[PDB]
């Protein structure tokens, strides 16, 4: 479930950036983008920090 | 017909047929829900390239968060089952028997509402 969320993010921020110019500074999806990403990721982390403290 | 909305309904059955998998196959409920919403969302993606950036949402822009909403309430019902499962052991199995069925129906009629809304418009 999480590498699938995370594919599907990495998969999604282009199809939406492409519609905009190579401009170097960040607009207000890419903050919103990247905040999900965080989330996304830490939704990942979490399963692989509950097997650390599982097998340990 | 054949480029969104076959494939919308196809993806809203093919989410449902999960219900008849046992429930304590998790990986498999799993990758089906999955599966079958990031089909949702490309689809959803896609269907934006028809037009121009029209700011207020089409027919087929209800058809699609419709047909979403199924997909999503399919993987959120083997949520509850696995929780229930494990949290209260069982009954729990009406759920499958009941979601089963009344998913079916409820998307026979959201299309019986649906088509004979926009045939008559």
């Amino acid at each position: 479930l999480g590498i699938t969320t995370v594919l599907t993010m990495t998969t999604i921020n282009t199809h939406l950036r492409e519609t905009l110019p190579k401009i170097p500074y960040v607009k207000a999806i890419d903050m919103y983008l990247m905040g999900c990403f965080v989330f996304v990721f830490l939704a990942l982390l979490e399963y692989a920090f509950v097997n650390y403290i599982f097998f340990s | 017909v054949i480029q969104t909305y076959l494939p919308c309904i196809m993806t809203v059955i093919l989410s449902q047929v999960s219900f008849w998998l046992n429930r304590e196959s998790v990986p498999a409920r799993t990758v089906f829900g999955v599966t079958t919403v990031l089909t949702m969302t490309t689809l959803s993606i896609s269907a934006r390239n028809s037009l121009p950036k029209v700011a207020y949402a089409t027919a087929m822009d209800w058809f699609i968060a419709v047909c979403y909403a199924f997909v999503f309430s399919a993987l959120i019902e083997f949520a509850t089952v696995n929780y229930f499962t494990k949290s209260q052991p069982a009954s729990i199995s009406k759920i499958d028997k009941m979601s089963r069925i009344v998913f079916p129906v409820l998307f026979g009629t959201f299309n019986l509402v649906y088509w004979a809304t926009y045939l008559n418009r």
